[PDB]
């Protein structure tokens, strides 16, 4: 969420490849 | 020893070369093959849709810790499964050629230390109520990932 | 136990990613992976000359052993070099494939055994005469030898 | 040598290799 947490911005876009690898 | 050198060379490569022919040298071996495989396929996926941003993470021996676990606890806020899993070995992946670029190789070992310790503690749990890593491979082993977006190209 | 199981993939995941760099996890690490290179790149070799006489060798349990140590007696007869030695790790490889292909697979175990006695007894020697394997890394370490054939091509 | 020796010939043809592979 906050714009200057680049450490949660980079968590957060893990999650998001995380999740489209997690799809079959 | 020498006797435990050898044989674990040994081993290694006869790991190798059954894998390479859809075989494998024991369970243990087929999870790492498996997610060998799922981290290539991840930073792949990663790579494609946004640009590397490690050196903006600023690693330095004061903040490695506090970065590692904040990424860390973002990446399984919502919950954890198998792709998020990957994800974690491969930003500890990302994590540690940072450190040997920006020539602090020993973070490495800590970095190391911080993912054994957040496995056994956090996701083991979560680990043993999903099938254990004998369903990862049973999701991910022969490279599934990788072909299942062969599959939509 | 679970601790040692999860360090020990943690282990192998970095040590693939750090490798894919140009760094390694540690000197066995080294050691390993330039020896499934060679040994990549000697199966390579071996395929485009001569045909894959496996089969040929009718592996069976009352021969397996006397097979193997047949073959490695005559690959080393003249001397020892370390392109010799990664002969032997492919051949072992090779021999271990056909026992799985042929339903034996629990010459694998037994391969594998003959395979660290030979080295321990029989190839150790020249091995530290030779600058033990830190040399065959300085040697045959970043694909030395695929390149050095892709170089003629 | 020998004809039959499918092993012994074997071990020549990794022999042959492996001291191709040992050229740099």
């Amino acid at each position: 969420l906050e714009p200057n947490s680049i450490l949660g911005q980079v968590g957060r876009l893990l999650a998001l490849i995380g999740d489209d690898i997690n799809r079959r | 020893s020498m006797s435990q050198s050898n044989r674990e060379l040994v081993v290694d490569f006869l790991s190798y070369k059954l894998s390479q022919k859809g075989y494998s040298w024991s369970q243990m071996a087929a999870v790492k093959q498996a997610l060998r495989e799922a981290g290539d396929e991840f930073e792949l996926r990663y790579r494609r849709a946004f640009s590397d941003l490690t050196s903006q993470l600023h690693i330095t021996p004061g903040t490695a810790y506090q970065s590692f676990e904040q990424v860390v606890n973002e990446l399984f806020r919502d919950g954890v499964n198998w792709g998020r899993i990957v994800a974690f070995f491969s930003f500890g992946g990302a994590l540690c050629v940072e450190s040997v670029d920006k020539e602090m190789q020993v973070l490495v070992s800590r970095i190391a230390a911080w993912m054994a310790t957040y496995l056994n503690d956090h996701l083991e749990p979560w680990i043993q109520e999903n099938g254990g890593w004998d369903t990862f491979v049973e999701l991910y082993g022969n490279n599934a990932a990788a072909e299942s977006r062969k599959g939509q190209e």
